[PDB]
């Protein structure tokens, strides 16, 4: 069975996704509206600032996080982010349409909307190929929530200093992972292992964004429709 | 990363 | 009477207004929506992006500014981009509310809404009475058009080079100004000197803007509500 | 001002 701290990290992150998650997506009616050139790419680069803001506030309360240094904690966001946004994002995946449904027709996301954000078909491919994946392991809560932040601590990224001391907060959220699996889901003699490979699959999208993304930004007439934080995270400082 | 600084207060 | 050359000129200011002012207020729902803290912050920093595309797309059609360097073109943007900015808006200024009245109850900004964009009174007292002074001339088009393009060949500003060049390009919109005033405007005999005042309230109102524009883009909430133009026009690059 | 410039053509 589980242990009272193993817990107290399970009891920490499932709150924290709740205070991080709406799962009304009521803020989006304050982005850009969307328009269907890259016409929807104001309304996703509101999308995606909006989620860096929520994925921050996320990392700020995964235990052992806060004490991070603050270059630490930086180095893990910006290499990071986009990965526990496809993480989250799964939360709105519908398998019945292949799309993210955050609302009626004007929050649909379907394929044909992501290429207006001018984003290629060698990203969408295997994002979507990588949801219905994660959509079809039926996650928990806490599996979910134990996902993103042992995505979020690895400390295999660039510009982490004391990656010894995260990868001891990495590996410690694995075991509250591997032993709330044996406890507490039926069924799962496979799961872990297969969520680990998940982690594997978003490196790979995060390579082909980052390379899609570094096009956007080098054409003035696309990085003007980013936000601020986008161009932070994203950008190369 | 002033902003992200800002952000992680 | 008024010259072949004078009148190609105010041909050409003419229509490059109506080619970047929309008396529609149509993109205006393409905007990050109005909220009434800063509430009003995101609407109105789209607001004074999209007019920075404005103003560049009407500076760009004045005759001899094309035939500037680069820097002096950005330099006098960068300067002047505010204060054109409060020209074209008295447009849309209205005396009977004492707003600009882009349309219907959302688009409709009174004082309230300009406070809750992070901007104090010391702007909004001079900015309306200057409004309001400016709509009392009852200015023709052209004469509108001519005082948009002065004010931005002004060579009285940070960063420009070239200033006996540009200096010799606003010494003509004056002439064609008063040239204009004389033959075709009745009952003007004191309207050339009454807007050349204008200019200097200008100056005026540029400073008190960029003196509180300098706060919010200190304040990394703040700024992170700004548009990468807003921030590259108006920062110290 | 890069942006600016694409703006100036
Ligand atoms: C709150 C929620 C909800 O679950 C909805 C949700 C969905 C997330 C999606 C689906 C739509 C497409 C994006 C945004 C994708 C998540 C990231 C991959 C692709 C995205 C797009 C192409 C980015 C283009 C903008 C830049 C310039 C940054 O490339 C985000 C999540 O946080
Ligand atoms: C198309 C048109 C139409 O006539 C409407 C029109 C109105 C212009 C107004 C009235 C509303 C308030 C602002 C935008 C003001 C013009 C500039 C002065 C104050 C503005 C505000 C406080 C900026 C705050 C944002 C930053 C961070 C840049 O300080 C702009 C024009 O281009």
């Amino acid at each position: 069975m589980l242990s009272d701290e193993q817990m107290q990290i399970i009891n920490s992150l499932v709150e924290a996704h709740h205070k991080t998650y709406d799962d009304s997506y009521s803020d989006f009616v304050r982005f850009r509206p969307p328009v269907r050139r890259l016409s929807m790419l104001p309304h996703l680069a509101d999308l995606v600032s909006y989620s860096i803001q929520k994925v921050i506030g996320f990392a700020k309360m995964i235990p052992g996080f806060r004490d991070l240094t603050a270059e630490d904690q930086i180095a893990l966001l910006k290499s990071s982010a986009i990965e526990i946004i496809m993480l989250r994002s799964n939360q709105s995946f519908s398998l019945e349409d292949m799309s993210w449904s955050c609302g009626g027709p004007d929050f649909k996301y379907c394929i044909n909307d992501v290429t207006k954000a001018g984003h290629t078909l060698e990203l969408l491919e295997p994002l979507v190929k990588f949801q219905v994946g994660l959509k079809k392991l039926k996650l928990h809560e806490e599996e979910h929530v134990l996902l993103m932040a042992i995505c979020l601590l690895s400390p295999d990224r660039p510009g982490v200093q004391d990656h010894v001391r995260i990868e001891a907060l990495q590996d410690r959220l694995c075991d509250v992972l591997q032993a709330y699996i044996r406890i507490q889901h039926p069924g799962g003699r496979l799961l872990y292992a297969k969520m680990i490979q998940k982690l594997a699959d978003l490196r790979s999208l995060n390579e082909e964004h980052s390379k899609q993304y570094r096009s956007l930004s080098f054409q003035p007439e696309h990085s003007m429709q980013l936000t601020p934080l986008v161009l932070e995270v994203f950008g190369s400082e | 990363h002033k902003i992200l600084h800002r952000l992680l207060q």
